[PDB]
Parts: C-alpha cells; structure tokens; sequence
C-alpha cells in the first residue's frame, strides 16, 4: 500500500508521459529562433555600418 | 489531423457498432477492410490497401464484444483493439473503479498510447459511456483521470448517456450517477448529455416507430458524430473543429454539460410530401420536441449555442434563420453574452445505411447548445439519490469493496455546490 | 469463463437436478448419449459454463449427486440423460438420515462431507473463473437439509468472494409430508441467513395450485413440478449462456436485488405457463408477459406479495423484444399499484432482455421479486415450531445426537429477530 | 544399439516376465509363433534392444527364466507367448527352495548360479552394446529373493559399469503370505543397497488397492496385478526403443533423481488409469494426467508419500504434446505444494517425453518419486524383524544352514543405518 | 565466402534440423552453404531420424557423425569419459570441410549448455578448435536453462561447468532461454500450447537475418568480422540479449502497419527479448540491428535517434554512438507449415548489456545450494573429476559477477 501511494504521487509528479520531450524539444526550438533572430540582427547592424 | 474514439461498457461499445457501420458504409470500404484521402481522421491505412479504424472497444464482460468478433466486421476491426474483460462490475461503480479497474485500465491505456503514436495531428479523443453502468461509470471516470494526467491540453469529447428521469432499468443507478458526475466534472473538457427516454420519444414521433428497439437508439447517435466530424473530414463552406466548441461555448471550466438535438429525423415517407430548407430546420433544431435531454430550454436561459449544417446549403440563409431566432421571444440568451451562436456549414450532405430507418434527406441541422435547463435534471437526481442514502440502502456494497461513507457525503456536496454554481451564472 | 458448479443433495435435489439437466443440454443441442448433434455455431459458444468436453464430442455436465440412500441414485442413471453424468460425481453416503435434521448435519454428514467438499474442489478448480454454485434442495428432509445446509456452510468459509444460489423448497402445513417439519425448517432458515448470498423460496403447495388452474393438468406427478423449477433455473442463468440487447449476471442481478445482507429470500415465477388448451387462443407481447407475470397466483410460495410491500423486484426476458417496450410495462405496473411497492426507492425494478427464447415458446419471461411478505412463511413455520418445543415434543431425537437446548433457542431467536426486521422495514 | 538383457527369478518373476513379454511382443508386433508381423516401420528398427533374429524371421526374446520349482515353467510354457523363449534358456534347478532364504542364497543357490551365468554370459555378449540387466524377483519367497539376490551379487562383480534395474515387490503386514517375511526382506535388503543401481518398490497392498479403488475390477487375479507391473516396465524403457522430442535413457534417469549413492528406492505409478465404465466421461490432456499422477494414493507402494517429503521425482511422458505444458505442470505443483519438496534442490522434477504411445492409448505417463517417506516401510518391516529375533524364532531354520547370528545383526544394523540417513534429509 | 554450421546434441542438431530446412527453402549466393555442416550426438537416436527422414538424400551419410551410447545429462561423462573417443573423429571431419573451403569466414556452433552432450563435448570441440585455428570466428548460439521453467535436475552443475569454457573459447556468444521464446509464442503469436519444434523455427529466423548480409546483396552489409569488433567492448565481455521482430501471426500482420520506426522500439522492449532479463535494470553498452527487404537508411536512421532521447532505457556513459545498423535488401523468407506471415521488412537486433549480470547472479544461488550439501557431486567425481574443478568454476563467475558491475558503472 505505501508503495502504491509513492507511485501515484511520483505519477502525479512527472506531468505526464509525453511532458518531457515536449520540454525538450520547445528548449531546442527557442535555440534556433534567437539564433536566427541574431543574424538579422547583425545584417542591419553591418548594413548600418557601410 | 486525427481523432480516435474509445467505447467503455456494453452501450458504449454498442453505439460503436453503429458508428463504424455509418463510416465505411460513407467511406465506400467494404466491411472486410479494402476499397472497391479523406479517411485519414479515422482510418489508418496499412499500405496493403486495408484500412482499420482507430478505436478501442473494452469492457468488463465478454459478451458484448465477441458477437462483434463475429459479426460481418470481424476483418475491420484490428484485434488487439478489442479488449475484453473477464467479469462484469455488475452496475456497481466502486467495484467498476477499486477492484476490477485497476486491472484493465492499464492494459486500455499502453493500447491508446500507441493509437496516438502513429497519429500526427491529434485533435483529440471522445470517449462513449453511460453513467447508469459500473463499466461505463466507473473505469470510465478512472480512464479520464489517467488521460487528464498523461495529456491534458488534447480535447476529450464525452458523448455520455444519463440515465433518464422516470424510464430505467438499474435501481442502484442514482448513487452511480452522482458518484460518476463528481470526477466526469473536472476531467472532460466538453461533457455532451444523451437521455435515453428523448431518443425513445423522437423515434415514437417523428421515425413514427411505435417498436424501437437499441439499434435504432445507435443509429441516430452515429449521424450526430458523423454530422460532427463531417467538418473535419470534409471541406465546406464555413467549418470548424473540434478545438473551436472548448472555447466558443463553455464560459466556465465547470459548466460544460450540452444539449444536443438534430433535424430533421424524418421518416421515408414524411420526405416525399415535405420541403427542405434552412429557415425551418433551424426552426426544428430548437424545438424541445427533438432534444436528446430530458429538459426544457424554455425553463433555462442560454449561454451560447452551436449550429452543424450539412448539405446543400449556403451562408446568406443560415445568418437570416439565427437572426430570426434572437428577435423570437420564447427563448432568451443570458445578460452578459450579447452574441450567442456558433454557425457552421459543410458541403457533404449525410449518407444514408440500408437497413437503417433514416430517409434520404438533401439537408440537415445538428444543433450543439448550452443552457441552465440542465441545472434542473442534476437537482432532479439529487432529490432521488438523497432520497435512499440517509437510510443507508446498498451502501454495503460499495463499501464492502472497499469504499467508506466518507466519499458518498464529499461527493454529494461536491454536486450540491454545483447546484449553487448554476443558479448565480444564471442571475 | 463465467462458470456454474451444480450441487444437487438429498431426494428432493436429486428429481429437481434430474429434469434440469435435460432442459438444458436439449437447449445445447447435446443428445442422450452426450455428443453434439445441433446445428447453430450460437450453441457452442457458451457451453463452458456448465459442461466439460471430453473427447470425440462427449460433454459432461458440471454437477454433483450428493444424498444417503441409493434408490436415488439409480433411479437417476435409469432415466433418459441419465449416462451423461460422471459416475465419479455420485458422491453418497450409505446409512440415511431420514427427516432428523441432527442426523443430517452431526453425525452422517461428519464423515460424508469431507467427500464432497472433495469432489467440489475438483469441480472448481477444473475451471477457470468462478461465478458461484448453485444448490438445490428442501428444508422439510434431513440429508438435504441438513448435510446440505452444512455443505453451504463449509463452502462459503472456502470460497467468500463468489455468488452461490440455493434453490430451496419450504414445508407448509397443507403439504405436511413430514412430522418434525418445523424443526428442520427453523434450523436450516438460521444457517441461511447467515452463510447463503441469496436463497429463492419455494414450495410445493403453489406448485399444486400453479398445475391445477393455469396447466390444467390431470395428473400432476412430481415430473410437471421439476419441470417448472427447471425453466426458472434455466431462465435466471439465460444471460450468461447467449448475449442480448441488454445483459444482466448472477452479481448483477444481486446487488441490484438486495438492499441488506440478511434481506435475500425470493418468491420466483415463470412466464408463459398455459395449458394446451388455451395456449392456441394467446397473443405473445410484452404485455400479456407482464399482467400474467405479476399475478399474484403465478407466484411460486404461499406468500402473497400484497399482504406486505415490494423492496425490489426484477424480470428477465428471453427472445427478440423491443427494450421500450420491456421499461414502459414496468413503468406501468409501478406506478398504477404504488402502494405495494417501497417508497423511499425509486424505479424499484430491474430489467434485463437476452435474445435466445427456450424451444418450445417464441417469447417467454422470468420473475424474481424482493417482497416483504415472505415473513408469512417465518410466523407460519415459528409457531408450529414454538407448538411443539414448549412441550419438548420429538426433541430427544435431537438432544440425543450432540444438540442441547440452546440451539434450538438461538434459532428460534435469530428466524424471530428475522421476521422482525422484515416488519420494521415494512 | 543400447542391449537390455532380461532376467527373472522364481514363481512371482516368472508370472510378471510372462505378462512382460506378451505386452513387448505385441508392442513390437511380432506374433505368438516369433515372426514379424506389424504394420509400422517404427517397429522395426529397434527390436534388437529386446529381441535377437535367428533365422527365417524368428525372433527369440533376450531373457532368462530362473526357479527351482517345475509348475512355473511347465505353466510358462503351456500359455501363449510361451513358445517364443529358446528352450535352452530355461536355466532351472530340481529341488526347490520354498520360502527359507538361506537355501536360496547358500545350499540350493551354489548349484545353479553358475549354470544361469553361463547362459547369461553367452547372452550377454551376443550383442554389442549393453545398456544393462532387468530383474524381477521378490523379497518375501526364497527361491526368488536369494537366488535372484545372489545372481545380482555376481553380476555386479563380473560387469561393474554396466547398468541395473530391479523390479522388487516386498512384504507388508496387511498382505502377509508367509511367515518368515521379515526374515527374508531384512537380509535382501542388505544386499540390495549395495548391489542394485536403483531398485523400484513394489507391494501387494497399493496394487490391490488400485484396482479396488480407480480400476473398480471385481476379481483382481495376479494377471492384472502382473499386467500393471508390466507396463510401468514398458514406460521406464520407452526411450530406447522410439524417438522423442526428448529423450531419457535408463543412466539419465538414474543421475537426475539419485543424489547420494545410497539412496535408490524408488516409488512408481502409471497413468492413465480409469474404469471401464468412465473410460469416455474424461478429456486426455497433460493436466489430467498430472492430477493422476501426483496422486498419493495411486503410488504402487504402501508408503504414503505425503507423510515425508520428495527428494526427486520424474514423469516419462508417451505421446504428442505440448513440451511447455509439461514444465508448466511441473512447475505449478513444485510451487503450490511447496512443503512436501525439499528446499536446498530445486527443480526437483525430471520430466521427459517420447513420441509412441503405448498400444491402445494417446497419452500415458509413469511415474517415479525418490521421497522420504520410503523409510516409513523400513521401520515397518523392522519392528517386525526385532519381534522375532529378540526370542529367536524360526532362526534354527536358517542358521543350522550357515547363517549366524552376526549376519542377522548385520541386517538390522543396515536397515537401522538406512532409515536414519532418510530421516537425515528430510 | 563460406561459413560451416556445427550442431551438438539434442537440442543442436534439431534447432539445425529446422535451420537447414529453412536455408534450402531460401535457395551463386548458394555458395556459402552449398551442406557444409556437421551433425554429432551420443545417442543415436535423433541423428538416424534425419537419416530415414525426408532430407535423406540431402546430407552425404558420413555428415552425420553419431556416438554408441549416451552422456546422460552428465558433463562430466560427455567431457572426459565418452567424449574422449568421439570428438578426435568429428573434428578431424571438420578439418577437411575447411580444406575445401577456401574463404572461410568462421564457424557457428549450436548447443544447450543444460545437457551432456552440448555442454560437455561442446566445450571439448571448442578447446580444440581454439587451438587448431584461433583466428577464425566461432559464433555460438547456446540455449541456457530458464530461472522458473525447467525440465532437469542437474542442469546448474552442467550450466557453470560449461560457461568456464564459453568465455574464453568462443568469439560471440548468444543468450536463449525456454521460457522467453515460449513467453515470445504465448504473447506475439498468441500460440498457448507450444512444443520445440516451434521455437527451433524462429531460432532459424535469427540466424538467418544475421548472415543474409553475406549471401545476398545490401544497401549496407555486414559481415562476420563487423561483429566482432561493434558489440564486444571488451576480450571477455561477449554475451548477447537477442530480439526479433516483427514475431506476428498470419492474420495479425495484415491488420497492422508494419513499419520501421515501431519496429525498431518493437525490438526495444523486454517484451521481446529471447532471453529472460529486465534490460531496466542495466545500461546498453552496444546495440546491432540488421533490417532485412524493404530498408531505406533514412527511417533507420530516424529510428535510432528516437530510441536515444527516449529515457524510459538508457546506455552507458561511454558510447554517443552505441549502435551498428545493416541493411540488406532480400526479405524475410517463410516455411509451409510456419506460423510466421510473410513480411516486407524485419528486424533482429544483438544487443550488449549488464541485464546479462542478473542471469549468473541468479544462477549462481542455485548452483551454490546444491554444492554446498555436495548433492549429485558423486556422479561427476567418479566420472573423472574432483573438487577442484567445481569450486574453481564457481569463482570463475563470481569474477564476471564483479566485472559486469564494475565495467557498468
Ligand atoms: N442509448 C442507449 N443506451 C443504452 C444502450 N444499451 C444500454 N444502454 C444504457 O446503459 C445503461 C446501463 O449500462 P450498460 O452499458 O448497459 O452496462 P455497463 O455500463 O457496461 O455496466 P455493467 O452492466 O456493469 O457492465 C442502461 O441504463 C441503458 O440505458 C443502447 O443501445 N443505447
Ligand atoms: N530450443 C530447444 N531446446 C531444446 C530442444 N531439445 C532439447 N532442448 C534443451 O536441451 C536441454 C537438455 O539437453 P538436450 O539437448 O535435450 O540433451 P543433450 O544436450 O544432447 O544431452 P544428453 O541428454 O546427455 O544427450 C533442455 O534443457 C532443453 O531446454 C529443442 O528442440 N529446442
Ligand atoms: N418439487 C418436488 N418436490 C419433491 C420431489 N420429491 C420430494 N419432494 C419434496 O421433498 C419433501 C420431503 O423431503 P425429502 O425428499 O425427504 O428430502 P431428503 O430426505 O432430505 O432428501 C416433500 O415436502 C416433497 O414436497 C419432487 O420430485 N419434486
Ligand atoms: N504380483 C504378483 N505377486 C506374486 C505372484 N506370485 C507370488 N507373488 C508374491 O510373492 C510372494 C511369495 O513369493 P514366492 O512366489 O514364494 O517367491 P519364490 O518362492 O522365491 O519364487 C507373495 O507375497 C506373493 O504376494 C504373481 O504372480 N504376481
Ligand atoms: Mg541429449
């Protein structure tokens, strides 16, 4: 019985199966989006300066 | 895009047999599984040219799922799909939720993740149960519970049965119900109601069946899913999904409990010597003549409604029809929603089955509402539920199982103080 | 996989299981000698829950023979269906109780029920999921009564968590085959309360009146009377054999029948039961099943339902029905006559519709109804009970073979408290 | 191939050999006057292990008969199957032992033993690769127990690699023919732990029993006795003589339930074993024939097995069947029944499986669990033994033949040793 | 490029028996088969059913090498007793079969270390191989005894008696037990009541799936030698977990959409493994996958890299790169009479793992129980051997106890 509840409650606290790799990806996506938010960035900034 | 459906208890996987029946006979595909893209919502395809629906039958008792491993359909019907249990709850929800539950949950749900696994775009689930049953009652609750947890932003579509006011067939039904209610709150997102004394009326009336029996019931359940999903599998004028009815028609995350009715449900011969148009089958999707909930809108006030149209019909007509709704007086929306309507229309009109009592009709109204009317039937199984449980009748079974007296009096507040909740959104 | 293990004890069993037997291996399509000879796939489906194959298709029922005296038991293997059982499950005694019921449940049944526990274990765990036994028997003899009640005893202690119906026959004074009648019934209907999940009352001076008015029958043997206990049997048991529009199990039936565990004592009818010469100017609906089936002169015992009130009742039907029809007849016969049924319950029937009628019928039905008036049968039997025991009449036969005297005033306590409380919540 | 060399002594192994030969020759097809005469090619290629080819397809079975009495031969060779034995083969002494072990093992014996080992001798390597000797003899009679324990003295000397299997049947109280069975029994044991490689127990008492109880014969003559015995022999030597899925020869059999030297009594059974009238009310599945097997009252020995525990134990199965099913039966009764098994061996189940039923049947299995409770007859035999020599009676009859009182101690100190070391390891 | 098959004992040459049925069925390709193979048993009972059988023409008669009389369950008598006079025959056959060969990628042997015959004299044949060629590649797929399903007594003496010479004689070695192959038919093939004839045929599945990179044209092949070198990160950790799928019965496999991402989980959960191991309890070390038939790079690609951002089983911390993927492009072929459908695509994966380290852990107590009382010691010791040799053996996997758990952290 305790070790029942100890699994419902860690159940209950991982959010889900599928949470992680939601986690995980939505990080790596948010990678690519500053770096390309970067480039352009930089472009005008280049551009400004010639 | 996809969307899977699972059935629970024997009336659940009963109104399944009506729904895949209506979709390959829609689709074209023989019962074997072969054609002489589309259904790609429901079919997978194997690249061998067979398609197999994505859904899961299971219950507790055998019965009701081999005859469908029998049927004409046994080559449709992948079978692992078709769990199957080895004794019945026997309309006991504890035993349906403690002791017999814990079994096969389990085993249901390391079989839908894998139906979601080979689904891209899921939109969601929608789940069949009726909440007179301890399958369909009680796994069907626990089965919510573990789905909240594993996905929780995916649409959970509940085509419930309630049982009905005066007509019934259990006698331990009204402590199910309100038992059932208590998680079914928190956990669907989008709850619809189906009485069983309102289709049996509908069938008396309008199909002018004076002998139905549950085929017929199944039948008509079918062409409301089917004019649901006609949306999603086809391309019409003004569509919607099936994420547009958890916004534009629950205002609160504890009022989500519909009205559902559809028109028309004419007979072969009514159709011959009668007209078809928008105007007054908009007229006939608000009559309380053909609701599938023993209620009175008229009773209650709406929040916002929903309007599936199929066939050939155009939007200029749909937008005069619900005008002239709103400027009628027998019905009134509530204070605070200026607009209440939710309108869509599709290109596909409904096939028809043979063998199956409805005509061939070249439109037709699937009309999705919420009210307070639904607030009276929920206090109306309060006062017989009450009634028996101050003397503590068939309280020993459920607590023989396991349960103690303490969940029937925090359940039966819990329900009381949706009571309450009710009656000040409707001021 | 839902499975019934049969116990049949005493003479009264043995005639009862007999005609059972026969009823349903003809509905299974199962010749005398055994093997299959139907037609329908549907018969084969569900053969499981009373019957083991063999070999080269030879089926064996899934019963038990239990008594003390072997004119029973032969005249059991003479009769037609008689060479299906399995000579092993004849399980038997040799010297014989004969009406005392100390005798049935001290001293014979000591070194005989070993014996059919024995065969009992086998029988169960030759199976795969129990759904319960079924008992029948009488309380006016001694080895039914007696040995089986003890055998009731013993296998609830085994097995707690599974069904068990007892299918008991009761004496009455117009039927008074007996002496000591009362004091096998009272001690018998105080270890039933206490061990038996649900009992079916019954009683042979209905059936005498069942066979006089609605069979018209001349000559009533003991045949006729089996043989409606036999339909009843197979009728309750339908569900589990055949699907249908609206399925309903032994468990089911008994939660949705019992309000309180010391409330299972049944009164039983059958519909349709009508004579030849009548059967040719009936009509088969939903509606003549019912204003036949709640009568109250089909009921199978001496107890008139009106003289007390409903708690509970149910029906199961049998054959292609439509279900509206099935709730609206017992919506009916509810709220015309509300004043028989309890109030503080609601819809205080139970319905159920399988799609497979007997042979014979296109259309039949079965009725088990929850009154409170079986505590006729209670004061009925207590007094004559009561009659003979401030007397200390026949006691010696009991008190000589290991009873004292405070059995017989706890049983009178507990049958006396028991009809009590059937009164308060009347 | 592997050469089986047969060997029978006295009345009581004359009898069982007749029977012996008369299920192995129609087995093997070959008709009463020695030529083939079967059907399938199985029968063929491997009836050197029992028989020799002559000429003109005249095949004589490999066996000895040994006695000292004439009215056993003279009745082996007036029934059928008794005009197949070489006549030369028919070793036999002239005047007679009649139950007095000392004349058997010393006086009578010194005469014969060498005669019977000239023909065992020249039989013997005849054939190329002997896989062992097969005895049947008693323990109570003279003639039968010290003749046949004396030749199996000898042998072990002259070939002390080759196997040995002895189908010995001792006394018991309850079925008690002579009087001087103890004396007997006591003394032949002592030559038995230290000559046999496994000897398998017989007794009168549970073949007597069994076919009261599961044969339900009325007259049980020493025919069916002689015929059961038989085909446990038939079963222990399956394997040589059929392929299998997997096989077990007489050496596999003897290291896997044999777990110190000393300890080789055996206990036997044989299924299936039903009656004539419930021959076609049962199934032929591997789960009946397990119930049948573990059976403590169907061991062909008068000792209990469920009043000790198992060392071993091992099933030879005979038929088409599922090799998972076996080790799952197995397995099931080695967790359920956990008590009656020892605990530092598991996997106390040797199981086998040979794909030719016996002649008439599907499905047969044998038998054979090395338990602790064999030393329940040693001590039974024992005190019986202790009962006559505290007082010297009958002894005059042996010791005025060359026995002293040394070799009686002797006995008593081998049998007191034994039962010690089996209650050692339970 | 040839390789000859080696099959001992009762279990050896019947697992053979349906292993070169499958290999005629399937047949210049040819060449690496056509049968260079060696049947050998003590009893003669099993390799004369090959000789009368339907494939009498097939082997030439002196192939089937057949003993006088038994070892009995007995490891010692099959070692040192009777082995003794047998195996300088059949290997100084096997000899001669290289010597016709020329290319010879190496040998395979088949054996289950529960008997005598495949236990004992397989050892024997393998000490003297090892020393008559060395270099060549010996891969022996051996049949262990179950933890619960067993059918011999003294199967725990034969078991660790045979594995001190497994270690460090062969080159590849692969794990089977009984109870999982009959867990795999009770489960994917939903055959409830098995016999060896069953598990023998998709035993044939495996070795087949594994050296079709030789005999038939990939996009990616594999040899022999590949083996070697991807899955054995150490001399003397070589002990393989083995999966196949997909494992469908004939109707089933119609129904599902058999593909190559599920397939690669398929072959992934302990719900298939042929041995009877939770890999949740150890760390993969290297994991091989041969596709067989309809296998673009691309899906397998995708697959493996699904499999190593699942957390649900992890690898060690060494390997970033721990798997050796093969593609070959003949599919699967079926046997009449077979109960697996045909497929345009499967899967048999070799893993390497410390799930391995439970087997000898459990293995050992009941070795250990039985040694302790010296039960059953005496068969052996009057057979040859002493003392020495059975405590030696049990320090030996105590050593390998220490090392799996060493080299897993
Ligand atoms: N609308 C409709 N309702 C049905 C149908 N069949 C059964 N029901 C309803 O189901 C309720 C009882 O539940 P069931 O589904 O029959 O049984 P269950 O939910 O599986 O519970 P158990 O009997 O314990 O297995 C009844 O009150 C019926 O109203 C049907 O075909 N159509
Ligand atoms: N997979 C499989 N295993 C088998 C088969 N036959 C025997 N075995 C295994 O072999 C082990 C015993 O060894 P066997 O092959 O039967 O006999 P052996 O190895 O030749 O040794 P001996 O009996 O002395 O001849 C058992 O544990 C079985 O699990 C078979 O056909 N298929
Ligand atoms: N319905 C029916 N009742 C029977 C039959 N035979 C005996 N009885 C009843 O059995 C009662 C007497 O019980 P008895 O047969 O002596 O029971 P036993 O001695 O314990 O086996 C009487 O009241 C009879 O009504 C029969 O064939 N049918
Ligand atoms: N099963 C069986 N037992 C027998 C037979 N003949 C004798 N016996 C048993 O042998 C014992 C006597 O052995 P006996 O014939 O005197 O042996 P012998 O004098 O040495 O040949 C008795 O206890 C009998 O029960 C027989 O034909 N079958
Ligand atoms: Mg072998």
């Amino acid at each position: 019985s305790e070790m029942g509840s100890t699994l419902t409650t860690t159940r209950n606290n991982m959010g889900g199966i599928f949470s992680a790799k939601e986690q995980s990806t939505a990080v790596q996506k948010r990678i690519k989006l500053l770096e390309n938010r970067l480039e352009k960035a930089y472009v005008k900034y280049n551009q400004s300066i010639t | 895009r996809e969307v899977i459906s699972i059935h629970i208890g024997q009336a659940g996987i009963q109104v399944g047999n009506a729904c895949w029946e209506l979709y390959c006979l829609e689709h074209g595909i023989q019962p074997d599984g072969q054609m002489p893209d589309a259904f790609n919502t429901f079919f997978s395809e194997t690249g061998a040219g067979k398609h197999v629906p994505r859904c899961i039958f299971l219950d507790l008792e055998p019965t009701v799922v081999d005859e469908v491993r029998t049927g004409t359909y046994r080559q449709l019907f992948h079978p692992e799909q078709l769990i199957s249990g080895k004794e019945d709850a026997a309309n006991n929800f504890a035993r349906g939720h403690y002791t017999i539950g814990k079994e096969i949950v389990d085993l249901a749900l390391d079989r839908i993740r894998k139906l979601a696994d080979n689904c891209t775009g899921l939109q969601g689930f929608l789940v069949f149960n009726a909440v007179g049953g301890g399958t369909g009652s009680g796994l069907g609750s626990l089965l919510l519970e573990r789905l909240s947890v594993d996905y929780g932003k995916k649409s959970k579509l509940g085509f419930t049965v309630y049982p009905s006011p005066q007509v019934s067939t259990a006698v331990v039904e009204p402590y199910n119900s309100v038992l059932s209610t208590h998680s079914l709150l928190e956990h669907t997102d989008v709850a619809v109601m189906l009485d069983n004394e309102a289709i049996y009326d509908i069938c008396r009336r309008s199909l002018d069946i004076e002998r139905p029996t549950y085929t017929n019931l199944n039948r008509l359940i079918a062409q409301v899913i089917s004019s649901l999903t006609a949306s999603l599998r086809f391309d019409g004028a003004l569509n919607v999904d099936i994420t547009e009815f958890q916004t534009n028609l629950v205002p609160y995350p504890r009022i989500h409990f519909m009205l559902s009715s559809y028109a028309p449900i004419i007979s072969a011969e009514k159709a011959y010597h009668e007209q078809l148009s928008v105007a007054e089958i908009t007229n006939a999707a608000f009559e309380p003549a053909s609701m599938m909930v023993k209620c009175d809108p008229r009773h209650g006030k709406y929040m916002a409604c929903c309007l599936m149209y199929r066939g050939d019909v155009v939007p200029k007509d749909v937008n005069a029809s619900v005008a002239t709704i709103k400027t009628k007086r027998t019905i009134q929306f509530v204070d605070w929603c200026p607009t209440g309507f939710k309108c869509g229309i599709n290109y596909q009109p409904p096939t028809v089955v043979p063998g199956g009592d409805l005509a061939k009709v070249q439109r037709a109204v699937c009309m999705i509402s919420n009210s307070t009317a639904i607030g009276e039937i929920f206090s109306r199984l309060d006062h017989k539920f009450d009634l028996m449980y101050a003397k503590r009748a068939f309280v020993h079974w459920y607590v023989g199982e396991g349960m103690e007296e303490g969940e029937f009096s925090e359940a039966r507040e819990d329900l009381a103080a949706l009571e309450k909740d009710f009656e000040e959104v409707g001021a | 996989m839902r499975e019934i293990v049969h116990i049949q004890g005493g003479q009264c069993g043995n005639q009862i299981g007999a005609k059972f037997w026969e009823v349903v291996s003809d509905e299974h399509g199962i010749d005398p000698t055994g093997t299959y000879h139907g037609d329908s796939d549907l018969q084969l489906e569900r053969i499981n829950v009373y019957f083991n194959e063999a070999t080269g298709g030879r089926y064996v029922p899934r019963a038990i023979l239990m008594d003390l005296e072997p004119g029973t038991m032969d005249s059991v293997r003479s009769g037609p269906y008689g060479q299906i059982f399995r000579p092993d499950n004849f399980v038997f005694g040799q010297t014989g109780a004969g009406n005392n019921w100390a005798k049935g449940h001290y001293t014979e049944g000591a070194e005989l029920i070993d014996s059919v526990l024995d065969v009992v274990r086998k029988e169960a765990e030759s199976c795969d999921c129990l759904q319960g036994f079924q008992v029948c028997h009488s309380l006016g003899g001694g080895t039914g009564s007696g040995m089986g009640t003890l055998l009731i005893s013993k296998i609830r202690e085994e097995y707690p968590d599974r069904m068990m119906l007892t299918f008991s026959v009761v004496p009455s004074p117009k039927v008074s085959d007996t002496v000591v009648e009362p004091y096998n019934a009272t001690l018998s209907v105080h270890q039933l309360v206490e061990n038996a999940d649900e009992c079916m009352v019954l009683d042979n001076e209905a059936l005498y009146d069942i066979c006089f008015r609605t069979l018209k029958l001349t000559t009533p043997t003991f045949g006729d009377l089996n043989h409606l206990i036999s339909a009843v049997m197979s009728g309750i048991t339908c569900c589990l054999r055949f699907p249908g529009q609206l399925n309903a199990d032994l468990r089911k039936l008994a939660v949705n029948l019992i309000p309180f565990p010391r409330l299972h004592f049944f009164m039983v009818g059958f519909t349709p039961l009508t004579s030849r010469g009548s059967q040719q100017y009936r009509a088969l609906t939903v509606p003549e099943l019912t204003q036949q089936m709640w009568d109250a002169k089909n009921m199978m015992c001496a107890a008139d339902p009106r003289h007390g009130r409903y708690l509970t009742a149910s029906a199961l039907f049998r054959g292609r029905m439509s279900t509206k029809e099935v709730d609206e007849q017992m919506l009916n016969v509810q709220n015309k006559n509300s004043s028989y049924f309890v109030e503080w319950i609601p819809n205080n029937v139970k319905s159920s519709v399988c799609d497979i009628p007997p042979k014979g019928l296109k259309m039949s039905a079965t009725f088990i109804g929850n009154s409170t008036a079986i505590q006729e049968m209670f004061k009925r039997v207590s007094e004559q009970f009561t009659a003979m025991f401030r007397r200390k009449a026949f006691l010696h036969w009991y008190t000589g073979e290991g009873m004292d005297e405070m059995e017989f005033t706890e049983a009178e306590s507990n049958m006396n408290d028991l009809v009590s409380e059937y009164q308060q919540y009347q």
